[PDB]
Parts: C-alpha cells; structure tokens; sequence
C-alpha cells in the first residue's frame, strides 16, 4: 500500500500538510504535491502553494504503516489516507479563499491542530 | 479490535529518524514472506529515549525492529503502554 517516494528524504525542511496532516519535505512537496490531497490542493510544481497549504510548525510525527488496522489512526483521524508519515498535530489554518474552494467541492476542513492551548 | 502500544528504547536524539527509517523498512518489506506486522510508530515531541510502536503483539514489535542500530537496547524488552494512557501518548500542549 505503500510508497517510498511518500516517506521525507531528510529531516530538513519538514512541513505537515494542513488539510491531511502528512509531513514530507518542502522540496517533495513541490516535486510530487500532497500524496493524499493534491487533486485538490494542487500544490506540485509551485512552492508558493506548498507555503500556503504546508506548515513548518508542527509537534511529534506518526510513521502510519497500516491506517485501516490502527487505533492511533483513528484517534488521529488519517485512517482513510496513505500510508505515510503524519504529524501528530499541526500549527496553522489553511487559506479562506482554499478553504472556500475546498467547502464548494465536497470537502471540508477541520483543523490538525489537536494541541491543548493553556 | 485495536492494538497496543509498546515503549522500545532508542539511542537518545534519534527517535524520529528512527521512526522514519521504520516506514521505510516497512515499505520495503511490504511484498516479501517477511513483512512488518507493526501498524505504525509515534515520535512525540519531547519524548527522549524511546519510541513507541503500535502493534497486536509484542513480538510483531521485536521483529520489526530486529536489526534497526537506533533500537539494539530496546530489542530483548519492550514495555507495553496502560491501556488508559494510550491517548497520552498523542497529547499535544501549547502553553
Ligand atoms: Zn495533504
């Protein structure tokens, strides 16, 4: 189910996506989109996009091997995605205009960030 | 049902390299008699010195990380999380 294209090449430059939570690097982003978003998102070939629908904050990482046969998948709501390496909670909100565009096509966004502020 | 999580120690600073060295050995093996029957790793953000790895039994865990440098002092011992911890482990706090 899974592949090695997907996984980030270093640890350098890594970025989660704000609508599926994979993390990969911003130069892989650019290079081959969001694995599980990019019909939507559209963000390979331009780096502008990859700034605007990725994060460079994000907290902890997940290496989702068996999404349909996880309960951390589950609990981090990416049981329908790629196998893949996914943060555990991501900084940040997509674009209005993006998040509009998403909500006129049928998806919705809910935000990654799962962190417990104060 | 669901699967457990299990602490593996892992050489100090090198945890999410670690993980990411298992997705890759999990892909690599994914069409092989030998597969990885773990369901995925976490890295938490602070967490130092160990790892965790999702999986139905504790030897799925030591057979997967059989070989993995990072991981040789957690191989002959892993420590299963408390069921009721389970979402500790995924915890994020932003002050
Ligand atoms: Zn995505």
């Amino acid at each position: 189910m899974g592949a090695l294209e997907t996984v980030p090449k270093d640890l350098r430059h890594l970025r989660a996506c704000l609508l599926c939570s994979l993390v990969k690097t911003i130069d892989q982003f650019e290079y081959d989109g969001c694995d599980n978003c990019d019909a939507y998102l559209q963000m390979k070939g331009n780096r502008e996009m990859v700034y605007d629908c990725t994060s460079s904050s994000f907290d902890g990482i997940i290496a989702m091997m068996s999404p349909e046969d996880s309960w951390v998948s589950k609990w981090q709501r990416v049981s329908n995605f790629k196998p893949g390496v996914y943060a555990v909670s991501v900084t940040g909100r997509l674009p209005q205009g993006i998040v509009r565009e998403l909500k006129s096509r049928g998806v919705a966004y809910k935000s990654r960030d799962t962190a417990i502020k104060t | 049902m669901d699967p457990n999580l299990w602490t593996v120690k892992c050489k100090i600073g090198e945890e999410r390299a670690t993980a990411i060295s298992l997705m890759r050995k999990f892909i690599a093996y994914q069409f092989t008699d030998t597969p990885l029957q773990i369901k995925s790793v976490v890295a938490p953000e602070h967490v130092k010195g160990y790892i965790y790895v999702e999986a139905y039994k504790q030897t799925h865990v030591k057979q997967a990380i059989e070989g993995v440098g990072n991981l040789r002092l957690g191989y002959w011992n892993q420590q299963m999380v408390p069921i009721k911890e389970m979402t500790d482990v995924l915890k994020v706090v932003k002050e």
